[PDB]
């Protein structure tokens, strides 16, 4: 759809969006910006990520709202609409994933890149598993760990215990094993060493990097705080 | 529980 | 596009919308309804009304966004921009003014319904007129102002002084003196009035009927405090 | 200046 724009003014319209909080143009902005066929910036890498995380956000939280009524039921309406924005986010997600396959995660040769982008994938699974129902789950689940998995053991080897997106991308993993795969204790256990592994590290840091390590590592304090 | 907030920037 | 749903479908669907905050699916799901061909209930034209200004709402706060940074500016990507949101903008604006048109304004004869579609005729038009440039923003302006003033003249023959559809009205045609016609002594003049006519009747009002007069009331005060 | 705040209800 955006195959006549040129690359640079996607890029530009996309942030453009973003103050605007047009979050479904930014998304089809960026969208058009991968499929130009060169490899994202870290910059680059962040629009894409933001916008595709506030739209499905939205539609998370619909869906939410929508199935709690539903229960809460249990015509036809609802279940109807529902299932309307069920289809919507999957559809969404599918996309995500498509543009992680086709072609992003296969030309990201750096740590700072595939990590992020098998993040993604790991998030935009996480996102099917929670609409999911039955053994369809049990594969989407399967598929959402193995992306995890696969950054972490990236993360673990190749950067620092305090660097944001191994921070981000252990938070995320500790929320699927909590909220996802049944595995609290799991969760807890990633969320602790995480912490603790990055307050050794600390002392490495500049004082702007420390602000963005200490950000994350709050976050993981709050799910500890709240998981025991 | 929260996931990371990646909303902004 | 909705004409295989059922009316009463359509209305349910529109209410689960606004629980979900789905406000562009709760506008289409009034329009299929409007496109039913029958009246609408009081019930009913407030869930047309609030699906359209919040889409509208959303509209205009993006077009600010991007009209100021391209006043700013002053490559192409910007103007770009902000006229791509602002022809979503006046499509919008022109399919509520359809509705109204075709044909519901003219079924419309209590003063209930017929002062509050014209209401939203002359808010539509005041809409377009925020993003029109030159004489067509004169014939545009003329058009609310028009319905703004039948509205204003059905209001004041058939409804008491504190009739909430009656105060918004006022309300809102003051704001487009104020804001669009280049009236502030017009704009001061009409709050004035309309709240001292108004505070004169909520002596007849029950409790439930004071709270809601006195609520809009308040917003009348408060444009007088910003413009005087 | 303040239009009436129709987005709820
Ligand atoms: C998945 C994900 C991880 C981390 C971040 N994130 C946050 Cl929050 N703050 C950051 C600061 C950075 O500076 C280099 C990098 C990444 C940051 C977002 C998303
Ligand atoms: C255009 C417009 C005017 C008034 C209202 N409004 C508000 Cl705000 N609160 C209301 C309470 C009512 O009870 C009968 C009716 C109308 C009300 C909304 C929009
Ligand atoms: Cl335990
Ligand atoms: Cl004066």
């Amino acid at each position: 759809a955006m195959g006549s724009m040129e690359r640079a003014s996607l890029i530009q319209k996309a942030k453009l969006a973003e103050q605007a909080e047009r979050y479904e143009d930014m998304a089809a902005f960026m969208k058009g910006a991968v499929e130009k066929g060169e490899e994202l910036s870290c910059e680059e890498r962040n629009l894409l990520s933001v916008a595709y995380k506030n739209v499905v956000g939205g539609q998370r939280a619909a869906w939410r709202v929508l199935s709690s009524i539903e229960q809460k039921s249990n015509g036809p309406e609802v279940r109807e609409y529902r299932e309307k924005v069920e289809t919507e986010l999957q559809g969404v997600c599918d996309t995500v994933l498509g543009l992680l396959d086709s072609h992003l995660i296969k030309e990201a040769g750096d740590a700072e890149s595939r990590v992020f982008y098998l993040k993604m994938k790991g998030d935009y699974y996480r996102y099917l598993a929670e609409v999911a129902t039955g053994d369809d789950k049990k594969r989407i689940i399967d598929s959402a760990r193995s992306a995890y998995q696969e950054a972490m053991d990236i993360s673990k080897k190749e950067m620092p215990p305090t660097n944001p997106i191994r921070l981000g991308l252990a938070l995320n993993f500790s929320v699927f094993h909590y909220e996802i795969a049944n595995s609290p204790e799991e969760a807890i256990s990633l969320a602790k060493t995480t912490f603790d592994e990055a307050m050794a590290d600390l002392h490495t840091l500049s004082e702007d990097s420390y602000k963005d390590s200490t950000l994350i590592m709050q976050l993981l304090r709050d799910n500890l705080t709240l998981w025991t | 529980a929260g996931s990371i907030p990646g909303r902004r920037s």
